RNA sequence: AUCAGCUUGUUGGUGGGGUGAUGGCCUACCAAGGCGACGACGGGUAGCCGGCCUGAGAGGGUGACCGGCCACACUGGGACUGAGAUACGGCCCAGACUCCUACGGGAGGCAGCAGUGGGGAAUAUUGCACAAUGGGCGCAAGCCUGAUGCAGCGACGCCGCGUGAGGGAUGACGGCCUUCGGGUUGUAAACCUCUUUCAGCACAGACGAAGCGCAAGUGACGGUAUGUGCAGAAGAAGGACCGGCCAACUACGUGCCAGCAGCCGCGGUAAUACGUAGGGUCCGAGCGUUGUCCGGAAUUACUGGGCGUAAAGAGCUCGUAGGUGGUUUGUCGCGUUGUUCGUGAAAACUCACAGCUUAACUGUGGGCGUGCGGGCGAUACGGGCAGACUAGAGUACUGCAGGGGAGACUGGAAUUCCUGGUGUAGCGGUGGAAUGCGCAGAUAUCAGGAGGAACACCGGUGGCGAAGGCGGGUCUCUGGGCAGUAACUGACGCUGAGGAGCGAAAGCGUGGGGAGCGAACAGGAUUAGAUACCCUGGUAGUCCACGCCGUAAACGGUGGGUACUAGGUGUGGGUUUCCUUCCUUGGGAUCCGUGCCGUAGCUAACGCAUUAAGUACCCCGCCUGGGGAGUACGGCCGCAAGG
RNA sequence: UCGAAGGUGGGAUCGGCGAUUGGGACGAAGUCGUAACAAGGUAGCCGUACCGGAAGGUGCGGCUGGAUCACCUCC
């Protein structure tokens, strides 16, 4: 299988982990 | 799968999109023009397409595509609109029906006349 | 098409309570006793 | 394990059939015996004996082969099987390649194929299907 | 189940009560049960069926008319009367709403038939008669019946008929195209005869009524259907489409506009795709569009699909419920099968016949009603019961190979550091340099010491382990495998939803340790810019103890068990016959592994191919176009990261 | 006694709005960079951790769905 599939995979994963980052208090003071 | 398999979770059809939300069921829907004005389609086509803003009797607000040549829309008219979807606009899936209620036949029509509401020369 | 096997409770009802759990009994169907009761005890056809 | 014994008979038939064996070797049992017997008098094997093994007694099974060298055997396909059993009503009965083939049909009768139990008025469970 | 617990008259007993009747139906006492992953308890939606539509069938969708059952009658309770009560046009109470009132109080219930307003895309007359059938009362005549029989309106549907028929030409006019010749409309028209269906006019005029009535009469439909005369082709055709799918092409106008479009896609001054005209094709009192269902779709695959690389094998095991199960004897007749009886209303469907002038439609007689219940027959297979056997499975005994695992102790090389000699001016690093170290004595060399981590050669496509993974040595404890004998048990097997356990690295907690390496972080360099690659340093971490986490390209991208299907050649473990030196991979045979090459076969291909991706059987997991998204929401687990 | 309606109370569950705020899809021609595909010019990807305007960089373990190995003298 073509690798760009993973690479579509792995950019949404990594903005996905990007933005739990980006909001780890916010989501513990609401939470 | 196995029989077994089968007589334990069985088999699930495949769910079917509900085409046309807004007309509830119905062939037509009376609705008001919210705004009549023009906008223009995707990249490979281009002209300038005649869309108006509907507000229907099932209170869902949905633009539709003003088929025909000319068209005497404005505000707060009265329009029948239908189901069809226009390829090149990207959200419209309604046309107005012509020759019903305020939109009026398009003018010098004279092959598909029915499809324009358009009437037989006297 | 596959043969599929059941499983189903009854309450039956024994005077003098012979049977005890596990044995192989006989039913006869009757007229309700009780709420949910419909069974009439025949006899132990073996006990365990 | 080993789950059903006619299908493993079924394909150690069709295994030697395909590789153009004339002869197959399989431990007996009076079902296998009994289809044996339905087989060869309906022309679809040689002829079948049954020795003894180390254990039990053994199959032997004569594959039937044309001058030139052409199977006498088209197919075997095993119908009823172990989990999803099939029997069928006198009426119903299967037909093999459009009455060319042979379904093998066990009734209380005994073994017969479906011609002779149509004849008889008969159903049971279908075996399997020669042709 | 992104709803796992629910139940206290709730489960059972006894005595009473109650009822037409059994019964926690009610009650007192007694006991503590009952239901639930075969999905209780919740949430959503829904009148059910004969049937109807679609389909080759299986199946899918549906419950309009007609027919059966159910529930309700402004909303919510309640009884009364009665043989019988959801009591639609009964009662009582409460409520909302509408109306009358002298203010004290009263009245009403179209989801009966018409009708009105409103909602909506959308659905009809405030009609005629009890003549026929059914019903109530009456001895009866008779009375009542918006049930019913009819009529009115709506192409709303199905069916039938008409708008004419025959003859008519080097083929009129006109239109359109043109190669300017002519061609097409076109036998079409005009004209000459013929017939008049249905409409129009006149006359006659029903059956439905072996009925009702002891009166003399009695048909709502209806003076309708129908029949017979009269006149005259006379009063009677439109819609969609014509690039391909998919029958049917030219001209003019316009030009990326105006527009078309179900998809592919057509509009850029010469469009068979836009608009209009000729011509054509398909249908025809219809023709198109929209909405909804089935088919095509084998696209949820029981019939009838898949999972190496296209979406799809859980990271791996153990095991619960379940599913499934070797050879053989007897028995049962549960499944299975044959026959018979009852039932499966009528209508519908299908076959045949009959009646409407035909058809639709109607009737009659079969079939169907794929099912269920009772009797009787069979025992091949499945199952149960009672046995038997050893080929599966396991045990025993004798050998064998191994980095399998855990603990403790311990060895040497090397790196780093510290101390002491010798010893000088560079060392280090790169593609090239610079930061950096050294001149306070570095690097180099020698001796001594401390500490931590990893174990060169052996060492490989070789071994072991379920997988992750596992090699310095020794000792202790411990797991599995294989071979031979076949002594023992006698189907004890396989798989396994959920569940439990193990599970690289990174990461997390507590306490130690810290030589080398090294995220982060600092400088140096390169570069247009370097949050990088390269260099010099370097903290977490890497290590140990005890616990969390629970993921990986956790891959052979290939679930487990079993049987069968050409061979050739390496290599690991073990038993054995023959060349025999018996030294020797001598060679063979056999059992268990692990590679390569190759048939048949399979596959879209690549390839797989006895270690299958071949031929089959049993069980499990998973897939159903791509994004959104393994994300949000809810839940569970976790210290957190997060899963 | 039971008992509709009504009243009081604390919770369940389903939706709408919400100042502000997160990401997603699409958009010829805007700005910044070159990450991937040829060894894509530091092989790529998987899990994890840290860092960075952004694609991304680096550490640890894993995979091949990674390219090239000229000449190679004895036989």
């Amino acid at each position: 299988g073509s690798v760009i599939k993973k690479r579509r995979k792995r950019m949404s994963k990594k903005k996905h982990r990007k933005l739990l980052r980006r909001t780890r208090v916010q989501r513990r003071k609401l939470g | 799968p196995t029989i077994q398999q089968l007589v334990r979770k069985g088999r699930r059809d495949k769910i079917a999109k509900v085409k046309t939300a807004a007309l509830k069921g119905s062939p037509q829907r009376r609705g008001v023009c919210t705004r009549v004005y023009t906008t223009t389609p995707k990249k490979p086509n281009s002209a300038l397409r005649k869309v108006a803003r509907v507000k229907l009797t099932s209170q869902v607000e949905v633009t539709a595509y003003i088929p025909g040549e000319g068209h005497n829309l404005q505000e707060h008219s009265m329009v029948l609109v239908r189901g069809g979807r226009v390829k090149d606009l990207p959200g419209v899936r309604y046309k107005i029906i012509r020759g019903s209620l305020d939109t009026q036949g398009v003018k010098n029509r004279k092959q598909a006349r029915s499809r324009y509401g358009a009437k037989k020369e006297k | 098409g596959k043969i599929i096997r059941t499983t189903k409770k009854v309450k039956a009802h024994d005077e003098n309570g012979e049977a005890g759990i596990g044995d192989r009994v006989s039913l006869m169907e009757t007229r309700p006793l009780s709420a949910t009761k419909r069974w009439r005890l025949v006899e132990i056809l073996e006990k365990a | 394990t080993m789950t059903d014994p006619i299908a493993d008979f079924l394909t150690r038939l069709r295994n030697a059939n395909s590789a153009y064996h004339d002869e197959v070797t399989l431990p007996h049992s009076k079902l296998k015996a009994n289809i044996a017997e339905i087989l060869k008098r309906e022309g679809y094997i040689s002829d079948y004996r049954t020795e003894d093994a180390r254990v039990g007694k053994s199959l032997v099974v004569q594959l039937k082969y044309g001058p030139s060298r052409e199977r006498s055997i088209a197919g075997l396909r095993r119908v009823s099987k172990p989990g999803l059993r099939v029997y069928a009503k006198s009426t119903n009965l299967p037909r093999v390649l459009g009455g060319l083939g042979v379904a093998i049909i066990s009734t209380s009768s005994g073994l017969l194929t479906d011609r002779q139990a149509a004849r008889q008025g008969v159903g049971g469970e279908v075996l399997a299907y020669v042709w």
